[PDB]
RNA sequence: AAAAACCGUAAAUCCUAUCUUUUAAAGGAAGGAGAAGUCGUAACAAGGUUUCCGUAGGUGAACCUGCGGAAGGAUCAU
RNA sequence: UUCAAAGAAUCAUUCUUUUUAAAAUCCGGAUUUGUUACUUUGAGUAAAUUAGAGUGUUCAAAGCAAACAGUUAAAGCAUUGUGUUUGAAUACUAUAGCAUGGAAUAACAAAAUUGAACAAGCU
RNA sequence: AAGGAAUUAUAACAAAGAAGUAACACGUAAAGUGUGUAUCAAUCGAGUUUCUGACCUAUCAGCUUUUGAUGUUAGGGUAUUGGCCUAACAUGGCUAUGACGGGUAACGGGGAAUUAGAGUUCGAUUCCGGAGAGGGAGCCUGAGAAAUAGCUACCACAUCUAAGGAAGGCAGCAGGCGCGUAAAUUACCCAAUUCUAAAGAAGAGAGGUAGUGACAAGAAAUA
């Protein structure tokens, strides 16, 4: 024996079960449940607009010991308020404590990044200027 | 074994030679005959063909007889309207049930007769989808009993 | 009793003053039974009998109900083919048919239809050629892929 | 507000137009008239894209405007009206008459043809009426009414139809071995003997039609036009004289020369 | 309980040829189990075999050549059209060159390549190497 | 009007994703009484005119054992297989039985033979001449006064006739 | 022609009812994260009462105890 | 539940021809015989896309065009006049529906407290 | 005389009976044309309609039926069929092969991406079909509209007004605000492609041509 049926008018069974068993696939559930529109800040959306609420530190996971520099901010689109870590050696103080920054996912859909603690975002534009441009500096400096 | 865990293959298993052996004096109509006053005597097909196995030298009814015992039962017109293995299941059934009013607390009992019960249904409704039984035709716990004469 | 109903049932294309009752062949080799050449009973939106012609699809069923007035219903059952799992899997559609009293249809009987114009909200078939059959189970369940 | 269609687009145009994706958005749009737009092809088309005698619409429109482009005899200013299967053209400048047939793909060729063959052309009926005065009709596929009609003429058969007056020459019965050029489906262009009819009893007749290479093909009777008698064709056919080859066949045709 | 005779046989042929038996006792005959082990035979994989009539279902012994690699049903008998069939070979068997895929077709029994042959595909029973 | 707004034999809401498209008109019944002749135009699709009779009288009624008609003023209604609201309210539909004003009939079979093209044989049913007698006899309407704007009908014979009477039994 | 009456389409407004959807809330009670914080030592070794199950009662907390199970026992063994 | 058998070609195998029962039909010869699934052929489908044929858009993506002969004529074919060859294929267009060859595999239908086939007789 | 099938074509008889058959305009062709007109057929179609075919959800299992749900009869209505609507009479119909609800960040399909082969996802978007013109509803005209650069009304927005009234509907093209992660010129033209017309000769933000354009796609310097 297989398991599944292998009748040659099996067909609804086959069908049905996979049906079903689908949504134990972890990806799969996310992609197709409702729940990703309702609850996610980006609303299903790349990028989001947000004026910054908070400069603040979050520190680290255990093993390794920084303070990392992130950023409270609004969502425009949503009124979703989301810690987004800034990068750069020194970009913290390149934003303003209220600045219409533009902000992207950090890599990995939802899911948290790396020594960071639940900051899912990457501010990633101020004031319209960009952020890596600002960390270069030689390209830009940023407009007020 | 349809039911039980049983896996037992006990069986009559009948000679390659099926055209009947020398030694068989007896004509087919005295043969037919004889299965005739048996089943008038209140013998069941099985237990006739165990008869005519034993009592009279005989082996099977089929090679002396080109018919086998049922049709010929059929034939001359001494056939139940309920046939042999169905009939002792709601014999069997019956008795079940007897015993469960008796005496309520037996539970083997209880899951036993669901079984016959169950196998009944099965028998019965094979014989309703040939023609033995008739369509309106459903065992019932109530009738039953007097269902079997 | 033929005059059931608060209007006198007539026939039309019957004919009855001049001339040398009314029933027509519908075609493709369905015979008209001896019960709509014989036999009063007026009807119509009989195929033999009536003014409806049969013409499109014909396709055998078998009856699953007798209990609306003149008029039956019957599954189609059949086979949807799902390319994803190269198999098949039983499915259904129960077409309401009209009858016409020619034919003596009790459930699980065989039947065979031709289209027809629409005659009521669902009814766009009616039944030429009734075989027998019989059934044990319910119509329902019986499964004849047909 | 939602009525008929009076535009066409040139990718939904029929592929037997032969027409361009680039080239123009929309196509002519074959006025109503005696023929299905599907199975017919309009004026402009012949006019630009056929004989080249036009390169632009206007340029047809011009042409047309000069009384002097006839289909079936009588002229036609209507720059997209339809011309259709078996139709004679005469441009009467050049003193040019094209009779419109089928090639061995779909498309439409303008044959050419001479004056006293061009006085005739074939039309196939569809549907033979009685009217008042128990006198029978005959409707061709050229959407024209025959009235008068020899009763031994049958639903299917083509008739040799006179330009110059309406009335009939001769007609040509849809038999068992009877010369036959097709036009629909995939075998359009072939022209065969018939073998075989079907003749199913609520469905489409289909036919079978034996060519001149032995290959055997299938058609519905529907979209078969009766040509000739199992000796000669009664129409002077293309080049090929519709010998629909193998792709094998004609790839070796085309490389010798 | 039996459902597939057929499949069993096959099985049982190819747990002898595993172990290197010789004679195999095939234990429910049936018209379409002699059609192939006959097919196999034309084809080199078997011997002789004999089938023994009972009064019953009939036993067939058989006799292997040591030849076999696999031989094999593939249950859902799939209808199979003639065009999707190069697709299902190269699925199964190990190498165009050779193996065999057994489809009942109205023209009885036989190979792919008789199959396409011929030009009917139908319900494709099993196969060998 | 004449569309779907209904369930779906399932008993299922067919959510309704389409206005009312004027070729699904449903416009409103002329109830088409007696009275001095009245007909309206309504204009059906390709100018296709239909003639909403609203009063009638005089509809041609035919006598169809001898296979003749003629005109006649038409003076009550009696019985609707419709409803009984339709001939309380003497309104005229394609299968009222009515009166006709029956001299007509009867001054034809005197002109043509005796007193009360020519396949004479059948001669008469009592009934029906018993009805003559009092000169106004009992006739189905057949067209469609609504729709053809005429009140034709014909007389209605033998079984038919004796069954209207059952009907209209009267009684109690 | 206006105006009127009656059916019939029937917008819209209001009133409920129900449902759906976001959303507030004292308090409650979980969860996860963090910080070398308090109290024990539950588990891992016969983990110092073998462990674990289901159930019932208990107890600051791990947990304890009863009943019947299991070895995933520390016994394949008289 | 009709299994099989025999002959000819080819490099043990491949493809072909012929017959071995019973019933109805046709002038001893010759020719129809369950249903559906399945399969094979078709038929009928818009093109654009897709696969794909042809075609040096300078290449290519393309497009559906083009090629050929000439400092200006020969050659052809037409009865001084007229360029010529052509191409824009084919396949894909379900899982259903349409017709279709079918021997295998599947179903189902036919089939005995009795079922129908003939020859005679009577209505 | 067909069609598989006729209450079909058709023919006769008895009754009604629309509309029509040039009170029109050119000067043409080798006597012709334009405009109009009854019926028929063709055609451009349209409406209905048969069968088969769809995603997620059972933490939606019973639904539909006074309010037509299912059918029969008679009608009314329609261009025609039909609970399409009315009346009268049945008590049906659908459902675990998922009815009925719910969800869809759903218009459908041709297709797109990605795949060895299966498949998985996408398909607002060049074509076909559906639908809608702020929201519903209602009409007139007409062959065709339940039309929206037609009209009536209400709701929701909103413009001018001398305050009496009046008109208005970009999901046409540009263009603007808003929303937003997120998207071009208030350009030139009817030359091509087509449509409409009293039809070469006029119109067409249909359509085309440029402008913006690192959406994509191709070729290709920096030796
Ligand atoms: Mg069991
Ligand atoms: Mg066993
Ligand atoms: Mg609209
Ligand atoms: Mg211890
Ligand atoms: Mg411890
Ligand atoms: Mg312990
Ligand atoms: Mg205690
Ligand atoms: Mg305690
Ligand atoms: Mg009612
Ligand atoms: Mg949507
Ligand atoms: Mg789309
Ligand atoms: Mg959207
Ligand atoms: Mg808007
Ligand atoms: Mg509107
Ligand atoms: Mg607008
Ligand atoms: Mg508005
Ligand atoms: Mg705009
Ligand atoms: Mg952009
Ligand atoms: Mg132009």
């Amino acid at each position: 024996g297989s398991g599944k049926p292998s009748g040659l008018r099996a067909a609804r069974k086959l069908r049905i079960r996979r049906r079903t068993q689908r949504w134990a696939d972890k990806s799969y559930k996310k992609s197709h449940l409702g729940t990703r529109w309702k609850s996610n800040p980006f609303r299903g959306s790349s990028h989001a607009k947000g004026i910054v609420v908070e400069k603040v530190a979050i520190e680290a996971k255990q093993p390794n010991s920084a303070y990392r520099k992130c950023v409270r901010v609004q969502l425009i689109k949503n009124g979703k308020k989301i810690t987004a870590f800034v990068p750069g050696d020194g970009c913290l103080n390149f934003i303003d404590e209220n600045d219409e920054v533009l902000v992207s996912g950090f890599g990995r859909s939802g899911h948290s990044v790396g020594d960071l603690p639940g900051v899912k975002f990457k501010v990633v534009k101020v004031a319209r200027v960009s952020l890596l441009a600002l960390f270069k500096e030689k390209k830009e400096k940023p407009r007020s | 074994r349809m039911y039980g865990k049983g896996k037992g293959i006990s069986s009559s298993t009948l000679p390659y030679k099926r055209k009947q052996p020398s030694w068989l004096k007896q004509k087919p109509s005295e043969i037919e005959d004889a299965i005739i006053k048996l089943a008038k005597k209140g013998q069941t097909p099985s237990q006739i063909g165990a008869t005519l196995r034993d009592n009279y030298g005989i082996p099977q009814v089929k090679s002396v007889t080109g018919n086998k015992i049922l049709r010929i039962l059929r034939a001359q017109g001494i056939a139940t309207t309920i046939p042999e293995d169905l009939y002792f299941l709601i014999k069997k059934a019956v008795s079940m049930r007897k015993h469960l009013e008796k005496n309520k607390k037996d539970k083997d009992c209880k899951f036993r007769l669901i079984l016959t019960e169950s196998k009944i249904h099965r028998i019965s409704r094979y014989y309703k989808r040939k023609k033995l039984l008739p369509s309106n035709w459903k065992y019932q716990s109530s009738t039953a009993s007097a269902l079997i004469a | 009793d033929v005059q059931h109903e608060r209007a006198y049932q007539k026939q039309e294309g019957a004919s009855f003053f001049n001339s040398k009752r009314y029933w027509k062949k519908v075609g493709l080799g369905f015979a008209t039974p001896k019960e709509a050449k014989e036999g009063v009973y007026v009807d119509k939106k009989c195929p033999f009998t009536g003014n409806v012609s049969i013409r499109g699809r014909i396709l055998k069923g078998m009856v699953i109900s007798n209990k609306m007035k003149r008029t039956i219903i019957i599954r189609r059952n059949y086979l949807h083919y799902v390319k994803k799992y190269n198999r098949f899997e039983k499915r259904h559609k129960n077409i309401p048919c009209h009858c016409s009293p020619c034919f003596d249809v009790k459930e699980g009987d065989i039947v065979t239809v031709g289209q027809c114009r629409p005659l009521s909200k669902t009814v766009r078939f009616n039944v030429l050629h009734v075989e027998k059959h019989q059934i044990f189970g319910s119509a329902r369940k019986q499964f004849v892929l047909f | 507000g939602k009525g008929i269609k009076k535009h066409l687009k040139r990718v939904n145009a029929p592929s037997h137009w032969m027409l361009n994706k680039m080239g123009g958005q929309y196509a002519p749009k074959t006025s109503s008239g005696p023929h299905k737009l599907l199975e017919s092809i309009p004026l402009v088309i012949l006019l630009r894209n056929r004989l080249k005698y036009a390169l632009t619409f206007d340029e047809v429109k011009m042409i047309l405007i000069q009384k002097i482009v006839k289909v079936d005899n009588k002229v036609r200013t209507d720059c997209t009206f339809p011309v259709g299967l078996m139709d004679v053209i005469h441009i009467t400048k050049s003193n040019e008459y094209f009779r419109l047939l089928y090639d061995i793909k779909g498309r439409f060729v303008p044959h050419r043809i001479t004056n006293e063959e061009s006085k005739y052309k074939l039309c196939k009926v569809k549907k033979i009426l009685l009217r008042k005065g128990r006198l029978s009709i005959a409707v061709t596929h050229d959407g024209r009414s025959i009235p008068y009609i020899h009763p031994d003429v049958k639903v299917n058969d083509t008739v040799r139809l006179d330009l110059e007056t309406g009335k009939v020459l001769e007609h040509l019965k849809f038999q068992v071995g009877s010369l036959v050029m097709v036009t629909a489906g995939h075998s359009v262009g072939r022209v065969g003997v018939i073998s075989s009819i079907d003749k199913n009893m609520g469905t489409y007749d289909i036919i079978h039609v034996k060519d001149s290479r032995n290959k055997v093909f299938a058609t519905r009777l529907s979209n078969v036009f009766v040509i000739g008698d199992n000796t000669k064709p009664y129409i002077s056919l293309p080049r090929e004289k519709g010998i629909k080859l193998d792709i094998i066949e004609e790839r070796r045709n085309r490389l010798k020369a | 309980v039996r459902m597939s005779v057929l499949a069993d046989c096959l099985k049982t042929i190819n747990n002898a040829e595993k172990r290197g038996r010789r004679q195999v006792l095939i234990r429910p005959s049936s018209k379409v189990v002699i059609k192939f082990l006959q097919y196999m035979q034309k084809k080199g994989y078997i011997g002789s075999f004999e089938i023994v009539d009972d009064h019953r279902s009939g036993k067939i012994v058989v006799n292997l050549l040591g030849r076999i690699n696999k031989c094999a049903v593939i249950s859902p008998r799939y209808d199979v059209k003639l065009d999707e069939i190069e697709k299902i070979i190269t699925s199964i068997l190990p190498s165009r060159l050779f193996g065999h895929l057994i489809l009942t077709t109205p023209y009885g029994i036989m190979d792919h390549e008789e199959a396409r042959r011929k030009h009917t595909g139908g319900k494709v029973l099993g196969f060998f190497f | 009007r004449d569309g779907r707004h209904k369930l779906r034999l399932t008993g299922g809401k067919k959510k309704i994703h389409k206005k009312k498209r004027k070729y699904e008109l449903g416009r409103p019944p002329s109830n088409t009484k007696l009275g001095s002749r009245q007909v309206h135009v309504v204009r059906g699709r390709g100018r296709n005119y239909k003639y909403r009779a609203i009063k009638l009288d005089s509809g041609s009624f035919s006598w169809p054992t001898f296979g003749i008609s003629k005109n006649t003023r038409i003076i009550d209604v009696v019985y609707n297989a419709s409803n009984n609201e339709l001939v309380r309210t003497k309104t005229l539909v394609k299968n009222c039985i009515v009166v006709i004003d029956s001299h007509p009939f009867t001054t034809w079979y005197e002109n043509t033979f005796g007193t009360t093209k020519i396949g004479k044989s059948k001669n008469i049913d009592p009934l029906l001449l018993e009805q003559f007698k009092q000169g106004r006899v009992l006739a189905c309407i057949s067209s469609r006064p609504g729709q053809c704007g005429k009140a034709d009908g014909y007389i209605i014979e033998g079984d038919e006739l004796l069954f209207y009477k059952r009907k209209m039994d009267k009684r109690n």
